[PDB]
């Protein structure tokens, strides 16, 4: 629950939002990620109707240990020209540095953003903290169908929802552009 | 085909519940706007009494 | 009776119309999620 | 005296042990007051000074 | 510090105060005792253009050797000094310089770091244990470095 | 002042309200319109 708070202040000025995202083992079991502290997580997205690319951000992942239980992350979301696409894919990719691993879990954003739903002079000292209170809501894996839930944290804010910009006619049906 | 038929079955009822979510979280950031709208006329009103008194 | 009667009509008459655009946001919450567990 | 000198430890030794003196500003009861610490290692410069901030770590 | 003041006072003047200046800098207070200096500065014009080409690249040489310094195996000190950097250093976008301009704004930086350190610990000194104010001889021993 | 006053904010108070309300209906009949030749 540290690793929420680290990506606030070192992804958090390189993003648009943050999602912060818990995975339980039930989606750790399907996937097959094995929670050693050597493994160096990646972020980046895959846009639709556009060029699709964004960089890659370095996320930190820690495993939580007990009210949920599992590995804890945190997902750019990018608002390119102040909104969000509801089909755009945001792809992590799980790799070792000495070993042979390479796996790739991916997440689209209708399941992240609609959880986000509810004299001396002195020096300023802001340490991390995780003094934040969490609220936790419920999600489900378009790709595998497994739950994982999503970290929603206190802080033109409460007087507007988080904006989308849903695909216009003429398109591919939604199940032949999400796959 | 019949993995393309299990991904147009399940991939519609996912995806369903999401802007259904959607939809009722667009309706609630209206609804408190409404009584953020009727709550400043009752909050006028309160004070008719002593705008009209200027 | 300016302060009397407009207290107790342009109080009351909101009241009864404040309390009826709630309704529509719990019954939205009620079938909208009934929808799901019924249909979907 | 030895509550003083902090002893910091395959290691080759010269014609050399050296002996430090480590003056730590710190503040008990919400008022300054120093603390004072004799180190004593054959280690080099660059060693003693990465040794002695884990002393102070707390 | 006079130096510096001075170079933003000649470019403009409104902001910089004169009597602000020659009264906190042309005193030294040491032992008790109050030394009027003497400045009517071509010595200095080394030290004000690294310590200013140096004041640039640490609010960004203390984000990017963060950034990359993050793991389990953290030292732990460095925890609590991740807070006494500022808020608007915290900000910066280091996707707005390539990959080979931020080498260029390390190597640059790590040689202004050492060389402005070196020659203030620079040791040609020497230590007096004898002095005698009104013969003005004193004894001592020499050490280098 | 009665007159004038009231004129101004009981009216374009409730004008504004009233264009509010709408904007749920032809929301609905934009998106449930939209939830079938999407999904259905």
């Amino acid at each position: 629950m540290d690793a929420h708070a680290i990506n606030e202040r070192y992804v958090g000025p390189r993003c648009h939002r943050l999602a912060h995202v818990v995975l339980p083992r039930t989606f750790l079991l399907h996937h097959a990620i094995p929670l050693e502290p050597e493994i160096i997580f990646s972020t980046y997205t895959r846009f639709s109707r556009s060029p699709g690319s964004s960089r890659r951000l370095v996320v930190c992942g820690k495993r939580v240990l007990p009210s949920p239980s599992g590995l804890a992350l945190s997902l750019p979301l990018f608002s390119h020209d102040g909104n969000f696409h509801p089909f755009d894919i945001s792809v992590l990719r799980i790799s070792c540095p000495g070993s042979n691993l390479s796996l790739t879990v991916r997440f689209l954003y209708l399941s992240l953003v609609v959880a986000m739903g509810a004299p001396p002079v002195r020096l300023s000292f802001n340490p991390v903290n995780a003094d934040v209170p969490a609220t936790w809501r419920d999600a489900t894996n378009v790709y595998s169908g497994a739950p994982y839930y999503v970290c929603v944290y206190e802080r033109e804010d409460d007087w507007l929802p988080i904006p989308l910009s849903f695909p216009e006619e003429p398109v591919p049906p939604p199940p032949s552009l999400v796959f | 085909s019949q993995l393309v038929r299990n991904r147009e079955r399940k991939t519609k009822a996912h995806l369903l519940s999401l802007e259904l979510d959607r939809l009722v979280q667009v309706h609630d950031s209206r609804v408190r706007v409404i009584n953020a709208d009727i709550d400043a006329v009752k909050q006028m009103i309160g004070n008719m009494t002593w705008s009209d008194n200027i | 009776t300016d302060i009397d009667t407009a207290k107790i009509t342009l109080i009351s008459f909101i009241r009864r119309i404040k309390q009826k655009v709630a309704a529509l946001s719990a019954s939205l919450a009620e079938t909208v999620d009934r929808i799901k567990k019924w249909y979907l | 005296p030895c509550d003083m000198l902090v002893d910091l430890d395959r290691e080759p030794a010269g014609l050399n042990v050296t002996i430090y003196a480590s003056l730590v500003y710190l503040r008990v009861n919400q008022r300054p007051s120093m603390a004072l610490t004799f180190f004593q290692s054959g280690k080099g410069f660059a060693e003693v000074v990465a040794m002695i901030k884990d002393h102070f770590t707390d | 510090v006079y130096h510096i003041y001075s170079k933003i006072s000649a470019g403009a003047p409104g902001d910089v105060n004169m009597a602000e200046l020659d009264l906190y800098t042309t005193n030294v207070s040491f032992m008790g005792r109050t030394y009027r200096l003497d400045v009517d500065l071509r010595v200095l014009d080394d030290l004000s253009m690294y310590l200013c080409i140096l004041s640039a690249l640490v609010p960004r040489g203390c984000l990017r050797l963060l950034t990359a310094l993050v793991r389990h195996d953290r030292h732990p000190l460095t925890e609590v000094f991740e807070g006494v950097v500022p808020d608007e250093v915290t900000r910066i976008d280091l996707d707005q310089l390539s990959v080979p301009d931020d080498i260029t704004r390390m190597r640059v930086m790590f040689s202004y770091l050492q060389s402005l350190s070196s020659i203030f610990n620079l040791g040609p000194r020497l230590h007096v244990y004898a002095y005698s104010a009104e013969t003005l001889a004193a004894s001592c021993w020499y050490s280098p470095r």
